[PDB]
């Protein structure tokens, strides 16, 4: 595919892990969303920084869900005045697991860095697996007559 | 200029109060809401068969034609040019129609499908050919499914059919199928649906996967069918039985395409019970004797390393062929359809991959734990 | 008042009607710059915001105290698919709990000019969410209102309940324009 490898760096790690904890001070969340921005090396992602975006979701409904793109890219630029270098490449959330409204997600971002990578870094400590997942859109051409649809082809990462 | 819509309103070709109700609508400038009155009158249960709907489009739709939904505005011209007869000046006709609306992709999409649909009927394969190949390269950039995708299924299918090409005439009709609710078709066409489908995957090029079309909701609509003989043949392919085929011929040979290309249907039928073959056995004695392989095949010894030659080189199984022994050494088979027995058996070899995966971790663990970090 | 707004712009298949001159997608545009700009006069430190209401929401402008970048917005906003007020209001209401500033107050418009084809259960039990969390939402019943009338009736007056005019459902027959009748609505006053 377009990404062979995404290497997470341990900044972003914690990154991610503060904007969870601050926005999770409030005591009512599940996830919180933020957009990741690294360099490009080869087919190899660079996943270097990141900040958090306002975002919110309906916990019946997930075709509910509010993601402040004007605040992407007004710290985009900001980002953007520091390190030049350094662009959109996708984006993070910490739910544990994927979730359906991923693809919509991602195709919103998809218009910043049209191969947008969606790494799911998992807050949690777990013991084996390594926090963060990485997954690109891909459309799934199924051979049953489906017609074809957006799926999130996983992506090996690295720390 | 709507003159007519007052002579319908006295002397209409259809129901006065109709016209009144469209006229209503003008006035009140309901465009979007006239045309779903316009799709329900158009499709008339009275006068679909007369030329005067013909009529219609000059006369009524033309003059507020600039602010429609240009998707909503062509299958109404569908339904129009379906009066009209006369071949070329139909081509012309749905040329303007597609000049028009250039706005949605989709509008275009459905005018080359009219287009393309027409000139298949007049039998202009080449151009329809050309004509096909951009509306799918259109079709492919626009996103998602919609309304305009299963129109264009069926005019490839049938294009295909009217050349022969089955694989690529079964490739569409599964997709065709697949944006389609099967309960909004008719019995009838349905079941006319499933016949051709199961046709066209037995006469079908490197269609060998009968396991997926086996449990197509489509094939269910010929359970009970006279038809069911194709769901039996159907099944002597998923299985591979030969002598199935063979005792089935005094069905599938009515066919005139099945009678035609038995002996397609035959070197099939024997590949996929050479991958039965392979499948069936344990991955400890995957070595088929030629004795087996001819007599299963229903072939002769000396074809036997030619039909293995044929499964090795499409791709269905790997290995290799020890003709000093008279054997074959089979390696790897095509995935197939598993039932949920055969998933609970590969869930319990699984039970014992991870009971073996377990033990060795802690033998690890166990023996190597002061050096363990 | 400082108050933060966001209107619920629609761009269903309907606004293509030539019901208000000269269409109602154009009708809508004039309507939202006259209400945006209202809102922008009454304080400076307002913000004000683009949530379309198609087939599937998208929230095209977030919440800033600009007015030009929401006709922009508006300019390209092309009527499509069917309305989804369910849907339309919760994305409204969780865009307003990200408020660039939480002293502001709940407000969000509503242009509604399709019907809504949905139980009346689920908009009362949206009016009192939406009472719970103190947000207005004053809903323009153009369009539609022939059918339209009922539902909206019951959404504004569980989301005022029995005291205060939080919202209104200033219901504009059709005629010349919609926001000639705008200016004389509580809305802006």
């Amino acid at each position: 595919l377009a990404v062979q490898k995404v290497v997470v760096h341990p900044l972003v790690l914690l990154s991610v892990v503060d904007h969870f904890n601050r926005i999770g001070k409030v005591g009512n969340q599940k996830r919180v969303v933020g957009v990741l921005l690294g360099s490009w090396q080869k087919k190899v992602l660079d996943v270097s920084n990141s900040f958090a975006v306002p975002f919110d979701e309906d916990d019946k409904d997930d075709s509910v869900w509010f993601l402040d793109h004007d605040y992407l890219e007004n710290m985009y630029g900001m980002f953007k005045k520091v390190n030049a270098r350094e662009r959109i490449v996708g984006w993070y959330h910490t739910g544990p697991k994927l979730h359906k409204n991923d693809i919509a997600i991602n195709e919103l971002m998809k218009r910043y860095c049209p191969n947008s990578v969606l790494v799911i870094i998992d807050v949690k400590p777990k013991d084996l697996g390594l926090p963060t997942e990485a997954y690109i859109s891909v459309e799934e051409v199924h051979d049953d007559g489906t017609p074809t649809s957006k799926t999130f082809e996983h992506v090996t990462s690295e720390i | 200029v709507p003159g007519f819509l007052q002579q319908s309103q006295n002397s209409g070709p259809g129901q006065p109060a109709v016209w009144h109700r469209l006229e209503e609508l003008y006035t009140k400038k309901l465009w979007h809401q006239l045309t779903l009155q316009v799709l329900d009158f158009v499709q008339d249960p009275c006068f679909a068969q007369g030329d005067g709907l013909i009529k219609l489009y000059e006369n009524f739709i033309s003059e507020f034609e600039h602010r429609v939904n240009p998707l909503s505005l062509v299958e109404i011209i569908l339904h129009v040019v379906r009066q009209m007869t006369d071949p070329n000046v139909a081509l012309t006709f749905l040329e303007k129609t597609r000049e028009k609306v250039k706005s949605s992709d989709e509008a275009v999409i459905l005018c080359k499908t009219a287009i393309g649909a027409l000139k298949l009927n007049i039998g202009d394969l080449q151009v329809t050919k050309e004509t096909i190949e951009d509306v799918e390269e259109m079709l492919n950039n626009l996103p998602g499914v919609t309304s305009v995708h299963s129109r264009f299924y069926d005019l490839s299918s049938k294009y295909y059919q009217t050349i022969g090409n089955h694989a690529s005439y079964y490739k569409d009709a599964l997709r065709f199928l697949g944006c389609v609710d099967i309960k909004d078709l008719p019995v009838s066409e349905q079941q006319e649906r499933a016949f051709t489908l199961g046709l066209a995957g037995l006469l079908g090029e490197g269609v060998f996967n009968f396991g997926e079309l086996l449990m197509h909701p489509v094939l269910e609509s010929l359970r009970n069918t006279d038809r069911q003989w194709l769901i039996d043949t159907l099944y002597a392919f998923n299985s591979g039985n030969v002598e199935r085929f063979q005792t089935l011929k005094t069905a599938w040979g009515q066919q005139p395409d099945l009678a035609a290309n038995e002996a397609q249907l035959l070197r099939k039928i024997q590949l996929l019970c050479l991958m039965e073959m392979t499948f069936t056995r344990p991955a400890n004695h995957r070595q088929l004797t030629f004795e087996e392989i001819a007599k299963s095949a229903k072939i002769t010894v000396n074809e036997v390393e030619l039909l293995v030659m044929k499964a090795l080189s499409v791709g269905l199984v790997k290995g290799s062929i020890d003709e000093v022994d008279k054997r074959v050494h089979m390696t790897w088979v095509q995935p197939r359809v598993l039932d949920l027995q055969q998933i609970k058996g590969m869930k319990d070899r699984l039970e014992f991959w991870c009971t073996d995966v377990k033990s060795m971790e802690m033998l690890v663990e166990h023996q190597a734990h002061d050096i363990l970090t | 008042v400082l108050e933060s707004t966001m209107v619920c712009v629609d761009n269903s298949e309907y606004m293509r009607n030539g019901d208000f001159l000269p269409t109602r997608l154009q009708a809508q545009q004039d309507a939202v710059n006259i209400v945006c700009h209202s809102k922008t006069r009454s304080n400076p430190e307002n913000n004000v915001g683009l949530i379309t209401l198609a087939n599937d929401c998208e929230v095209l402008t977030t919440l800033t105290p600009d007015t030009g970048r929401i006709l922009s917005k508006l300019h390209t906003v092309q009527p499509k698919g069917k309305i989804t007020f369910c849907t339309g209001i919760r994305v409204a209401h969780l865009a307003l709990k990200h408020r660039q500033g939480k002293n502001h107050k709940m407000r969000i418009i509503a242009f509604v000019g399709s019907p809504v084809e949905d139980n009346e259960k689920d908009l009362v039990k949206l009016a009192k969410r939406l009472k719970k969390e103190k947000v207005n939402v004053d809903i323009i019943n153009f369009g539609e209102e022939e059918v339209n009338t009922e539902k909206l009736t019951a959404f504004v007056n569980t989301l005022n309940g029995k005291d205060g005019t939080g919202s209104h459902l200033v219901t504009v027959p059709p005629g010349p324009s919609l926001a000639d009748a705008l200016i004389s609505s509580p809305i802006l006053a």
